[PDB]
């Protein structure tokens, strides 16, 4: 459910 | 958090049958980017959770194809073509649509065979255990299928709760029984205060309690 | 292929500290989210910490949020869990997990270490107290031995210095006033015992204890 960092 | 609900909580088998587990979520697991992020998961005594389906029906590396999944909302199943001695095991779903990532409480897939009674054994504190001021009284259980099983142990005719500890084996391997030891422990004095010890076992072999008892003046 | 090892578990005293860490090879560590999950006995996994692959992101489980924290390194693709203030429930198995991603959210933990394991007790060593399980107050008699007190973990019960298995269960070792108990049952013929001895001796490593209890009815 979390945020990938990109 | 997002509540997950497995059933049965333990699905007997003989290898080569179908078998099929449900999972249930309080809330949707559908995300707001379209997917539904529910996953299934097999542990194996000693082992880590291995992950065997994700995505409600998306097969991992190397799982094998008697292994499928399916469902929507908050209603999801895991079925099994024909079970093999390796998917023996805890089935854990889980979802990650919603922080905090939960799991269900597992479904525990063993082997079905006939039913069996215990075999039910009870006995005294020891003179040792007395002499250092306790009293453990305990009931063996030994060799009973189905695992589900409830003991009472009465004191004097009356039911007793306190200093109970219950512990099963697992199924065993030679004759697919389980067993279990349930253990009262008292005080010397409250102990030295009764006369009457009896432990009671319901079991879905009879609708009677199988009841085994002693009188500690005569031990 | 994908590897995780834990490592850094032990015995620690409640309000103590802990430092786990996680290995990771075979895949570029520093793309992937990386998450804590424990798990209590007989019960199913618990999530407890996540930490994004470039570490923007951190989240726990309420259940730690202030007593524990999560970091990584990426040059030494090695993820951390630091344990504050231990607590008793915190005793678990500590498995460090991937997080998989296609695109921008991290969506399954796919792969999971064999875990550390953390136990939170302000026990000492004790020698366990054995106790005989006598019967007296068919063709088959039950015998047992009750292992009561002990600490740490294990304990190893064999009947007749192993002559005796085929018929023996061992139950599992439950805690009990902080100190673990246990009980082993025997079933033999009944033109055995007691004309002939039944004895359980129970092995406690950690407390160099040996203890033989020869069996008498009641």
């Amino acid at each position: 459910q979390f945020g990938h960092d990109s | 958090d997002v509540v997950m609900t497995q059933t049965p909580l333990s699905l007997p088998v003989s290898l080569g049958d179908q078998a099929s587990i449900s999972c249930r979520s309080s809330q949707s697991l559908v995300h707001s980017d379209g997917n539904t992020y529910l996953h299934w998961y097999l542990q194996k005594p000693g082992q880590s959770p291995k992950l065997l389906i994700y995505k409600v029906s998306n097969r991992f590396s190397g799982v094998p194809d008697r292994f499928s999944g399916s469902g929507s909302g908050t209603d999801f199943t895991l079925k099994i073509s024909r079970v093999e001695a390796e998917d023996l095991g805890v089935y854990f779903c889980s979802q990650s649509t919603h922080v905090p990532p939960t799991f269900g409480g597992g479904t525990k897939l063993e082997i079905k065979r006939a039913d069996a009674a215990p075999t039910v054994s009870i006995f005294p504190p020891s003179s040792e255990q007395l002499t250092s001021g306790g009293a453990s009284v305990v009931c063996f259980l030994n060799n009973f299928y189905p695992k589900d099983i409830n003991v009472k142990w009465k004191i004097d005719g009356s039911e007793r709760q306190n200093g109970v500890l219950n512990s099963w084996t697992d199924q065993d391997s030679k004759d697919s029984t389980y067993s279990m030891s349930s253990t009262l422990t008292l005080t010397k004095d409250e102990y030295e205060r009764h006369n009457s010890y009896t432990c009671e076992a319901t079991h879905k072999t009879s609708t009677s309690p199988i009841v085994k008892s002693f009188n500690r003046n005569e031990c | 292929e994908v590897k995780l090892v834990e490592s850094g578990g032990g015995l620690v005293q409640p309000g103590g500290s802990r430092k786990l860490s996680c290995a990771a090879s075979g895949f570029t560590f520093s793309d992937y989210g990386m998450a804590w999950v424990r798990q209590a006995p007989g019960k199913g996994p618990e999530w407890v910490a996540f930490i994004s692959n470039l570490a923007y992101s951190i989240y726990y489980a309420d259940t730690v949020t202030g007593r524990f924290t999560i970091s990584r390194e990426n040059a030494k693709n090695t993820l951390y869990l630091e344990m504050s203030s231990l607590r008793s429930e915190d005793t678990a198995m500590y498995y460090c997990a991937r997080y998989d991603y296609d695109n921008i959210l991290d969506y399954v933990m796919d792969y999971w270490g064999q875990g550390t394991s953390v136990t939170v007790s302000s026990a000492k060593t004790t020698p366990p107290s054995v106790y005989p399980l006598a019967p007296g107050c068919g063709s088959s008699v039950t015998l047992g031995c009750l292992v009561k007190g002990y600490f740490p973990e294990s304990v190893t019960v064999t009947w007749n210095s192993g002559s005796l298995s085929s018929s023996v269960h061992t139950f599992p070792a439950l805690l009990q006033s902080g100190l673990y108990t246990m009980s082993s049952s025997v079933t033999v013929p009944s033109s055995t015992w007691p004309s002939q001895t039944v004895t359980c001796s129970v092995a406690h490593p950690a407390s160099s204890t040996t203890v033989d209890k020869k069996l008498e009815p009641s």
